[PDB]
Order: C-alpha cells, then sequence, then structure tokens
RNA sequence: UGCCUGGUGUCUUGGGUGU
C-alpha cells in the first residue's frame, strides 16, 4: 500500500504490514520510505 | 512471504546476478577475509589462487 | 539648480557626479536606489521532485537570489493589491526548471538558463532571467550525477528590498565627496605626518588642493558628490537611477496628499 | 514481479496471454508448462531485469 | 464537526497570496492555518 | 559589553545560514509470548490516552512520510501496545478500547520537514524506526557568534 | 558547499563566475590575476571566491538513494 | 559465551570499568560518546588524557 | 520565532494613520508630526530642505527605535508663518528639485550614449 | 550575591526572543551580553505588585 | 445530523553554558 526503497540496490517495491522487512532482490534489511505526493512549497527566502 | 523464501529468492537472484558494485565489494571483503586467514595457516597454494582471484576481480575506476 | 555630470556609462554601472545639492538629497537618493526601487525575483518554489545531494530549502534560497529581469516592473501589480484569486498574469510570473542527467558517468550541471518562462503579463518584458550575453550559461544552480533529477516550479513576484535583499537592483554604490578635506569633516588619524600616510582619494584631481595659506573655511558646505551605481543586471544603471528619483517623488508626493487631506 | 514465487510454475499453467509472435500479429498462446533455463538470462523488462525463467 | 479541519488550504487574499497550509484550528470566523513555507501559524478569515 | 550588530542584508544573502537535522528512534518491545506492540495509526475508537496532538500525518503503517511538514507535538510515530479487554463487550459494537496508545510526538518546541524514514529490524527481528528531521536556522538576535 | 549566488556583504552576482575561475587558474594564471580578470575589485568580492571550498564534489561521489 | 560479551559491552557502553554488580568504587567515564559536532572536535576528542 | 514580518517595515495598517500631528503647546507655533512607516530616507531630506527656509527656527527628526519603523520630526516656524505650509513647501520644492534632476540626467545620458 | 541581583523591573513587550536591559543595570547584576541568561519571575497579586513597585524597583 | 482527546518515568552518569 505504501512504496519503500532498498538501502542498497536503490529498488522499488512495497509492503502489506505483513511480509518481513526486506529487500525483494537483494536481500538488504534497510529499507526507506518513498517521498509524499503532497505539493511541497518554500518560500524562497 | 516468509524468510525462508525471501532467502531462497535472494539465492536464486544472486545466482543470476551478474555484478553489482555492494556485491563485489562484499565479495572482494570476503576474498580478503579468507586469504588473511588462509596467511595465518601458512597456506602457500590458497593464498596464491586468492591472490589471483582478487587481482582479477578488482581494477576499479 | 542641481546638475548631474557623468563620467563613465555602462549598461551595469554609471559614474556621475552630483552638484549643487544638498548631502541629505544624495544620500537619500543613494538610500532609496540600494533599498526601494522595485525588482522581480523568484518568491515561491513548489518542488515537484528533487533527488539531488542538496536541500529543498538549500535549492530554493539559491533560486530567489537569481536576478531577473524587470524592465516593465512599474506596468505589473503588487501580489498583496491584486484581487485576483490565486495568483494571475498581472502579479506574478510562472519559471519552470527541468534538469536531469543521462547515462551512468558523469556530472550535469545546472544552470539558470534552464529556466524556462512560462506564463507572465502580456507582452512585458519581465521574467527571463538575466545572461550576460546570449552564450552566457549563467548561475550555476545544482550539479547532478545519474539518476538524480530536480523538477520545480517557480513564481516571481514584485518587490523591494526592504522586504528582502534579493529584490535590491545595486550591488554597491559607491559615495564619496570632498576628497581634499577641506570641509574638515573628518581628522585624520596619523603616527607621523598625516599627509603622507593616508592615500588619496581617486578624485583627488578633480578638485583643487588648498593653498599652503589659506585659512579655514566656515561658511562652506559639502556641494559636488560622486557616486558609483553598479546594479546586478535585472535593471540597466540609468533605469535605476530614475527609477530611484521616481519613487523618492512618490513617496513625496504621498505625504503631500497626505498632509493636504488631513484637514 | 512474481516469476520467483515457487507456486507461480502452477500458477502460469493453463493461462492464457497476448504474445508478440515477432515472425506482428499478436495472438494468444496456452501455456503447456514452464523450465528454467540456466546460462539464458535475459532483460525482463529493463537492464537490471534478469530472467531465467522461461515458459513453454 | 469543522469539516475543513486538517485538510490542505491555500490563501488567496493578504499578504500570504498563493501559500500552501493546513488547518490546525476552527473555532470560527478565524481560522488558524500553519504555513509549509516559514515555520510558523498564523490567524485567517475563512474567506480568505 | 560583547554584543555585535549583524547586516540583515548579508544575513538574507545566506551568511551564517546552517541546517538543522534530528533523529527520533522507536522500536516494537516484546513484553511476553504473544504480546507486541505494533505499529499502527491509532483510532480514537479502538484505543484510549491518546496524545493531544495530531494523528492526520500518518500513514497506513503509523510511520510518517519524507517531505511532510510538521510542528510541535504532532504525531511521527503511531505505535499502541494491547490491554486486556473490559467488560465494554457488553453492548459495544465492537468499538471498545483493546489497546494503549504509545505514540512518538515530535518535541513541542521544534519543527521542520520530514527528511528521511528509516524503516528496519533490531537484532531482536521487531520493527525498529528511525525518523530524522530537517530545519534551516537563520541567525537572529541572540545568536553566538566568536573569531 | 556550492559556489554562493550572491557576495554577502555587497550583493554582486558571484555564482556565475566559479567555472570561469577554474579555467583561468587551469591556464597557469595566478589567483589574483584570475580574480582580477574577472573584474572583481572589491576585497568583499574577492573573497567569497578565494576562500570558497567546494564540497559538493564530495557529496556527488556517494551512490544515489534512488533510480 | 554471553559473560565476556555482556561484561565488555556493558563496561564500553556505560563507561563504568568493571564488573555490572560492582558498578559503585569502579572508574566512571573512561568510555564516553564522541563528540561529532565538527571534525576538530572530533579530533580533540579522540587525543584525550 | 519572534520574528516580526519583513513587510511590516512599509506595509501600512488600515486602523494606522499615514501621518498624525499634534500641536506642542510648550512654545508658540510649534507641532509635532508622528511619520509611520518611514525611516532616515524620508526624516533626512524633510529636515535638511527645511532647515534652509528663513521662517524655520526649528527642525529636527529621532527614531525612537530601530526595531520600530516610524520617526517623529519636530517643526517650530515664525508667527507669520503655519507650519503645515512649510512642510507642504518643503515637500513641493523637493519634488521640482528631484525633477529638474531626472531631466538633466536623461539629457546627460542621451548625450553619452 | 547581593540584594541588588534581584530587582523589578517595568514590562516592555518587543519582537525577537531576547530581553533587553538599560545598560546602565549591567553592572549590579554583573552581566554582559555574551550569553549569559537572566530570570524573569510575575507577581501574580495586587499586594506582591504593590511590594515590588515599591521596593524592589 | 454524525460528531472531538490533554496524560507523562525514575535513578545514575557524562559532556557542556554563565558567572
Ligand atoms: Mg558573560
Ligand atoms: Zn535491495
Ligand atoms: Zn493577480
Ligand atoms: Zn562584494
Amino acid at each position: 500500500g505504501v512504496k519503500y526503497t532498498c538501502g542498497a540496490c536503490a529498488h522499488n517495491f512495497s509492503l502489506n504490514k505483513s511480509d518481513p522487512v526486506r529487500c525483494k532482490e537483494c536481500g538488504h534489511r534497510v529499507i526507506y520510505k518513498a517521498r509524499t505526493k503532497r505539493m511541497i512549497q518554500f518560500d524562497a527566502r | 512471504l516468509s524468510n525462508d523464501e525471501v532467502n531462497s529468492i535472494v539465492k536464486m537472484k544472486q545466482s543470476l546476478s551478474s555484478n553489482t558494485g555492494f556485491n563485489t565489494v562484499l565479495k572482494k571483503a570476503q576474498l580478503q577475509e579468507e586469504l588473511e586467514e588462509a596467511r595465518d595457516a601458512h597456506d602457500h597454494e590458497r593464498v596464491a589462487r586468492i591472490e589471483a582471484e582478487l587481482k582479477s576481480i578488482g581494477a576499479e575506476s | 539648480e542641481p546638475k548631474v555630470n557623468i563620467i563613465n556609462a555602462q549598461d551595469d554601472e554609471v559614474e556621475l557626479m552630483l552638484s549643487d545639492v544638498n548631502l541629505s538629497l544624495a544620500n537619500s537618493l543613494r538610500r532609496t536606489m540600494l533599498a526601494e526601487v522595485p525588482t522581480l525575483a523568484i518568491d515561491l518554489v513548489e518542488i515537484k521532485m528533487n533527488t539531488s545531494v542538496l536541500a529543498d530549502e538549500f535549492i530554493s534560497h539559491r533560486l530567489g537570489l537569481i536576478p531577473l529581469v524587470s524592465e516593465d516592473v512599474e506596468e505589473m501589480k503588487y501580489s498583496r493589491d491584486c484581487t485576483c484569486e490565486d495568483y494571475c498574469d498581472e502579479c506574478s510570473v510562472v519559471l519552470e526548471l527541468s534538469a536531469r542527467h543521462e547515462g551512468e558517468e558523469g556530472t550535469t550541471d545546472v544552470y539558470s538558463s534552464s529556466l524556462i518562462k512560462v506564463s507572465g503579463p502580456g507582452n512585458l518584458n519581465v521574467g527571463e532571467p538575466v545572461r550576460r550575453d546570449d552564450y552566457d550559461q549563467g548561475i550555476l544552480l545544482c550539479k547532478l550525477r545519474n539518476h538524480q533529477e530536480l523538477n520545480i516550479r517557480c513564481i516571481a513576484k514584485k518587490g523591494i528590498a526592504k522586504e528582502h535583499a534579493k529584490w535590491s537592483p545595486c550591488s554597491a554604490i559607491a559615495f564619496e565627496y570632498d576628497p581634499h578635506n577641506k570641509l574638515k569633516h573628518t581628522d585624520f588619524w596619523f603616527e607621523v605626518d598625516a599627509k603622507k600616510e593616508w592615500p588619496d582619494s581617486k578624485y583627488a584631481t578633480w578638485e583643487e588642493p588648498p593653498k599652503p595659506g589659506e585659512v579655514f573655511d566656515y561658511k562652506a558646505k559639502p556641494n559636488r558628490f560622486y557616486m558609483t551605481v553598479e546594479t546586478t543586471g535585472s535593471l540597466k544603471a540609468n533605469q535605476v537611477f530614475s527609477r530611484g528619483i521616481k519613487t523618492l517623488q512618490e513617496k513625496l508626493a504621498n505625504v503631500l496628499f497626505e498632509l493636504e487631506n488631513s484637514r | 514481479k512474481y516469476w520467483y514465487y515457487p507456486e507461480f510454475d502452477d500458477v502460469v499453467k493453463g493461462m492464457y496471454l497476448r504474445l508478440n509472435t515477432g515472425s506482428s500479429p499478436y495472438k494468444v498462446v496456452e501455456v503447456l508448462g514452464s523450465q528454467r533455463i540456466k546460462g539464458s538470462a535475459y532483460g525482463l523488462n529493463s537492464k537490471e531485469n534478469n530472467c531465467d525463467m522461461y515458459l513453454k | 464537526r469543522d469539516p475543513t479541519l486538517n485538510k490542505t488550504v491555500k490563501i488567496r487574499q493578504g499578504g500570504y497570496k498563493g501559500k500552501i497550509g493546513i488547518v490546525k484550528e476552527a473555532n470560527g470566523d478565524r481560522f488558524r492555518v500553519e504555513l509549509h513555507n516559514p515555520n510558523k501559524t498564523i490567524p485567517i478569515p475563512c474567506s480568505f | 559589553e560583547d554584543s555585535m550588530i549583524m547586516n540583515q542584508s548579508s544575513i538574507d544573502r545566506g551568511l551564517f545560514r546552517s541546517l538543522f537535522f534530528r533523529s527520533y528512534m522507536d522500536q516494537e518491545k516484546r513484553f511476553g509470548i504473544s504480546i507486541v506492540e505494533e505499529f499502527e495509526k491509532p483510532t480514537r475508537a479502538t484505543t484510549l490516552r491518546l496524545k493531544h496532538g495530531t494523528y492526520e500525518k500518518l500513514d497506513e503503517d503509523g510511520l510518517i512520510a519524507p517531505g511532510v511538514r510538521v510542528s510541535g507535538d504532532d504525531i511521527i510515530i503511531g505505535k499502541t501496545t494491547p490491554i486486556p479487554p473490559d467488560t465494554e463487550e457488553l453492548g459495544q459494537r465492537t468499538k471498545y478500547h483493546t489497546k494503549r496508545d504509545a505514540s512518538t510526538p515530535l518535541r513541542s518546541t521544534e519543527n521542520g520537514i520530514v527528511d528521511q524514514v528509516l524503516l528496519t529490524t533490531n537484532q531482536e527481528g521487531l520493527k525498529f524506526v528511525k525518523v530524522r528531521m530537517r530545519t534551516t536556522k537563520v541567525p537572529q538576535i541572540g545568536d553566538k557568534f566568536a573569531s | 558547499m556550492i559556489i554562493p549566488v550572491r557576495c554577502f556583504s555587497c550583493g554582486k552576482v558571484v555564482g556565475d563566475k566559479w567555472d570561469a575561475y577554474l579555467r583561468l587558474l587551469e591556464e597557469g594564471k595566478q589567483e589574483g590575476d584570475a580574480l582580477d580578470e574577472l573584474k572583481l575589485k572589491r576585497y568583499c568580492c574577492r573573497r567569497m571566491v578565494l576562500t570558497h571550498v567546494d564540497l559538493i564534489e564530495k557529496f556527488l561521489r556517494y551512490n544515489p538513494l534512488e533510480k | 559465551s554471553t559473560t565476556i560479551t555482556s561484561g565488555l559491552k556493558y563496561s564500553l557502553a556505560t563507561g563504568n570499568w568493571g564488573e555490572q554488580k560492582k558498578a559503585m568504587s569502579s572508574r566512571a567515564g573512561v568510555s564516553q560518546v564522541l563528540n561529532r559536532y565538527t571534525y576538530s572536535s572530533t579530533l580533540s576528542h579522540l587525543r584525550r588524557t | 520565532m519572534n520574528a516580526p514580518d519583513r513587510f511590516e517595515l512599509f506595509i501600512l495598517p488600515d486602523d494606522v494613520p499615514k501621518l498624525k500631528i499634534t500641536p506642542d503647546s510648550r512654545v508658540p507655533n510649534c507641532i509635532i508630526i508622528k511619520f509611520e512607516r518611514e525611516d532616515h530616507t524620508l526624516a533626512n531630506l524633510l529636515r535638511e530642505e527645511l532647515a534652509l527656509y528663513p521662517d524655520v527656527t526649528f527642525v529636527a527628526y529621532k527614531v525612537e527605535h530601530p526595531l520600530f519603523a516610524n520617526f517623529v520630526m519636530r517643526l517650530q516656524t515664525e508667527e507669520g508663518t503655519r507650519p503645515k505650509q512649510a512642510l507642504e513647501r518643503a515637500c513641493a520644492s523637493i519634488i521640482n528639485k528631484l525633477k529638474t534632476l531626472d531631466h538633466k540626467f536623461n539629457e546627460e545620458w542621451n548625450i553619452k550614449n | 550575591l547581593h540584594k541588588m541581583s534581584m530587582m523589578a523591573h517595568r514590562v516592555k513587550v518587543m519582537p525577537y526572543s531576547t530581553f533587553r536591559l538599560n545598560l546602565s543595570v549591567t553592572s549590579p547584576y554583573n552581566a554582559d551580553f555574551d550569553g549569559d541568561e537572566m530570570n524573569l519571575h510575575v507577581p501574580q497579586s495586587e499586594e506582591t505588585r504593590a511590594e515590588l513597585s515599591q521596593l524592589c524597583a
């Protein structure tokens, strides 16, 4: 439901809150969430 | 998927894995550790093969 | 009664001499040119994707400082004074940047030339980032390697340098008067001799040095002012000078109107 | 996304899918089975998408 | 029950035109909106 | 008396401007054979004693996503611990509190942008998250400088 | 980290002169002569290019986190 | 194997140079968190007596 | 956190008058003028222009605090002249000076273009 | 150290995040502006306000 | 008419700030 990114091979995937925390293709134990889809605005100051 | 299934898939893709910088670095580190183990055992025959393999794998840019 | 004499003229800097004006008027003109002439600068950044090594607000701050052509900014309106919902074409200029590196080797530089004007006021010469020449790449904004992309949409608004220094058209205004210190407005620190320990002013040849037997003149006032106006390229030097004069006139006229309407 | 599953071999069995004939009129083929082929790694979708599974 | 609470909003008038925020307080006719651009929260009328 | 005057225009152009990062850690503890903590977005119905902050910035897995602006007292990690149910099963339509909130709020005086969220497993095989927050600090009256 | 867009003190745009400065230094010109050739008169501007340390070339050597 | 492992880890983690159950009367502060505020601070911390 | 908005230096609130005048009864024919959202740029110009008028016997100004954008000016003329008329004359005279300065600069720039 | 280290001032609300003092009172407090911090206590009654304004001013 | 929440460990230790 929510995307994730591996910490070594930078491979995108998704998890269902029941899979083991692991990259599907290289088996790394550290993964990162992906950026939000909301709008990000800055004041340029 | 289960943990064992994940390990099996990872091993399968490693067999399919032609090359990956992280995996190459890990392999070179493991080879260096094996080489020091052979050196401490005074095995002059294994160390030559490990040195040849390390020379072949190396030479990065 | 006031007089102007131009020494050097360029697109980016003018060196001129004012005379027959009070020191206060020249200083007010300098202050107005420094911090009260309206220009156009990026004020909102909407970051659709930023995978570079720089922080989002780092790049936003860098973008805000890029000078944009502000020739016709008089016709433009202030954002807070525009009745339109959201931003229209008459109070904002929309620029878009999209940078990407292709291939698995090398580094790509993102320059201000990549900023593309998408929308703005009709037929007004505003919004385009300033370029020295047609082949000048411009200000370096960021650097990218493989699989790093920068995709942003920036909105430029009209403002003055009082609110933020990014709207200042001038860089540094050299200002100087009385090179030979005949008015004794400064007292010269020295160790042995004050005359040979202090460098001559660059305009020392424009005024006759005082005679050895001359007495002090207590009736004299500063009369000739030498000032150099340097710009960032958003506005030409003559445009900066003329618009500073016009801004000062508008301020005084507003004060006069307030006085006359007070009764 | 699912070719490396152990059950994928029986899952793909009997399925009907659009196939590029190449010799292009797309047509439907019936899966009689699958056979892993070592040394025949091929790009599946991108360069990194190496695959050894084959569909008979 | 204040349906606009915790919803992304944009300001169309005043000194903050075109700034994205999130509504935090919805007592009435005076909405507290935190701004994404600086790190601050400001009051604002509903009409804005 | 050791003060100093700084140029506002130089500050506007980036003088002495800096970047600030703070990281938060949390992990799922194991209390027994089947008493575990869970990363989730707690609901006002099934959990009791919630923090006064807002939970609307959490994702489905109870973790905030990078790029989201956060303020003080906002909830960046959603965690619940199980509690033995009461006699509310009398007439409650499944709306009885079985879990207690153990969420991690952002510090009251701090705010910024969520920079990077890390999810992994600890030595014991339980979930383990780290959230890094980023903000920019501009010089102002009272900041300390030295030669 | 990367060359500032404007000089801190006065506000001259120095962000477009880093590449030219490096090119001039490559040809054997001295630092003072290189800064003079770029028309940087005031020493407030000269310190911006003279004392800049380019750290982004070190941050870029890390493998990008996405692809 | 837990004896040596836990003893070393505890002494390095807390800085109390001794057995865990003899925390009192043991020399404290031997192990400290590395100061990473700036490069010079780290270099100074690594050469401290 | 407590830093005020930068536009408050020049943007005038609706309820705040730009220009408030109150008499100074300690001396005859004197007024105190409070300018809002202004600084030394207008104040010094007005002060040095008014100081040269023979019918103005006292003119001064001060900025109470650098963190607030306003200044207060004290003006005191002769018996014949009302101070507000002197202020208006100063404003008009400076406007004419600026106008002729602009004209001369344009002429010189065109000549040297 | 002495009783001039606690004195009662009159509040003036100002922007930015620092307490501000006239520099003549930096001597009794033994304070300078290189990073010192000072404590402020608010009276909560009419009696206490009168005591502060009539004794410790 | 579907209707809104304040409640925050302890003990040690270590490094710092201003005198
Ligand atoms: Mg001190
Ligand atoms: Zn991976
Ligand atoms: Zn508009
Ligand atoms: Zn400079």
